[PDB]
């Protein structure tokens, strides 16, 4: 049986930067290998076949290379559009395995977020439900702290709140936190902002 | 050219049965060999296995190989995957892709199925409005995932940023979708279309 | 040397009729379509439907035909392995060797799992020598028919 280590799993570099991706086989597999891309919540989608062979509509900073046990995807000139989960897959021999998984991310310019605050709607209010929404725009290193303070007081496990991936026109991020004013803490901000 | 239509979202009950449908269209279903793959949710890819409609052959991982019969209907140019006794680990999304006349790799991918196994209700999405300035929906108490939120039936794609959804402890889920500058969500397991 | 291809062809086609009981008039499951390479190119269909007896029956043919070589013949053999296969060996080994190659090749999901009915064989060089290609009706079979008919080409390059 045919095993897959991939590596690295994580991958951060910056526009342009040159990037590679290994996998390495339990057995040779004589170029028996495909590249996989996959965008946020979209299907996999063929980058090389056969080890070398890039695929149609792939651009050509894409490149594979590999001999019996060890192959690469390299991405010279790294793109925002990359940004994404990489995996390989041999079909050397049935059963066909896959590897982990490399997801890659692009470092840039620290990015302060746009905070903006919004009331609960009416029609949630008259369902007898009040939700508070914060949400911050655009800003890059992903670390951030959204505080909750109604009445000035500081609220504690009554928040939810959820982060997207890395933008590919911008490479920033964007946060909502929901409460059923907010202090928006983050380094690219001196005083924390605080809408309310 | 070829496309690989996939089953739409379903919700499963524990230690039930579903069987997902994978129709071909845009080339000799019989003569290439359908993959399935299964990606649970945030984790990497998993080879089911394959089928050869014309034979109707099968090469299986053995994992799967209790939880997936793989069979295909060249009438109809439809591939079907059923899985049986859905425990937890089944709740994931399964990829069906064509093949060549050996398995190989995968260079059509279909869209996906989004399997959730679970003994709660299905309920559909209400959708309460939010307020360069930042507006939004809300997408509050649904089940089981997902919703698809458009704005301007499509119009509208910068500035778009829907969040990954949260599950709100009453085992209900909630997602916003906000713009900078009326937004159309979809909830196919309730056929839910509403476009505040 | 053709007088060595000649046994060859003879020693397959024998050792497959009798551990692979296979026939002229059996059914193929898998059809030679076009070959391409002073060369004399011709197809014999020898099929039956069990592959792993067919593998078994062409290997016990070019290890008698090798072992029946002269010495100086088999010192000779050890080039075209590397020529046809990129795999060096020796005297000594050259049976292993192919062996291994075969069973590696010969299993692996391009040849295995490939439901492809009409296969095409091609072949670089080739120097009036005559040349039978034995179609064993499996790719298993006909896969390890292929890797001879390499290392005969190659020698035909002397």
């Amino acid at each position: 049986d045919i095993q897959m280590t991939q590596s690295p799993a994580s991958l951060s570099a910056s526009v342009g930067e040159t990037v590679t991706i290994t996998c390495r086989t339990s057995g040779n597999i004589h170029n028996y290998l495909a590249w996989y891309q996959q965008k946020q919540g979209r299907s996999p989608q063929l980058l090389v076949n056969n080890a070398k062979t890039l695929a149609d509509g792939v651009p050509s900073r894409f490149s594979g290379s590999g001999s019996g046990t060890q192959y690469s995807l390299k991405i010279n000139s790294l793109q925002p559009e990359d940004i994404g989960s990489y995996y390989c897959q041999h079909f050397w021999i049935t059963p066909y395995t896959f590897g982990g998984g490399t997801k890659l991310e692009i470092k840039r310019t620290v990015a302060a977020p746009s905070v903006f605050i919004f009331p609960p709607s009416d029609e949630q209010l008259k369902s007898g439900t009040a939700s508070v929404v914060c949400l911050l725009n655009n800003f890059y290193p992903r670390e951030a702290k959204v505080q909750w303070k109604v009445d000035n007081a500081l609220q504690s496990g009554n928040s939810q709140e959820s982060v997207t991936e890395q933008d590919s026109k911008d490479s920033t991020y964007s946060l909502s936190s929901t409460l059923t004013a907010c202090e928006v803490t983050h380094q690219g901000l001196s005083s924390p902002v605080t809408k309310s | 050219q070829i496309q690989l239509q996939q089953s739409g979202a379903e919700l499963a009950r524990p230690g039930a049965s579903v069987k997902l449908s994978c129709k071909a269209s845009g080339y000799t279903f019989i003569t290439y060999w359908i993959q399935w793959v299964k990606q649970r949710p945030g984790q990497g890819l998993e080879w089911i296995g394959a089928i050869y409609p014309g034979d109707g052959d099968t090469r299986y991982t053995q994992k799967f190989k209790a939880k997936a019969t793989l069979t295909a209907d060249k009438s109809s140019s439809t591939a079907y995957m059923q899985l049986s006794t859905l425990t937890s680990e089944d709740s994931a999304v399964y990829f069906c892709a064509k093949g060549d006349t050996y398995p190989a790799a995968m260079d059509y991918w279909g869209q996906g199925t989004s399997v959730t196994v679970s003994s709660a209700s299905t309920k559909g999405p209400s959708v309460f409005p939010l307020a360069t300035a930042a507006l939004g929906c809300l997408v509050k108490d649904y089940f089981p995932e997902p919703v698809t939120v458009s704005w301007n039936s499509g119009a509208l794609t910068s500035g778009v940023h829907t969040f990954p959804a949260v599950l709100q402890s009453s085992g209900l889920y909630s997602l916003s979708s906000v713009v900078t500058v009326i937004c159309n969500v979809n909830h196919k397991p309730s056929n839910t279309k509403v476009d505040k | 040397i053709q007088t060595t291809v000649n046994t060859l062809s003879e020693r397959i086609s024998s050792k497959l009729e009798q551990e692979a009981n296979a026939s002229a008039q059996t059914k193929c499951d898998i059809e030679i379509g076009n070959f391409y390479i002073g060369c004399n190119i011709t197809v014999k269909n020898m099929c039956s439907a069990d592959a792993d007896a067919q593998l078994d029956a062409v290997l016990s043919a070019a290890t008698e035909t090798y072992s029946g070589l002269t010495p100086e013949q088999k010192a000779y053999v050890p080039a075209m392995f590397t020529a046809a296969l990129n795999i060096q060996t020796s005297v000594n080994t050259v049976v292993r060797d192919f062996e291994n190659y075969v069973k590696q090749t010969c299993n692996s999901s391009a040849v295995v799992d490939n439901k492809l009915k009409i296969q095409n064989v091609i072949i670089d060089e080739c120097y009036p020598t005559n040349l039978e290609f034995i179609n064993t009706g499996s790719s298993k079979g006909n896969c390890a028919i292929k890797a001879l008919m390499q290392l005969t080409t190659k020698a035909t390059t002397q």
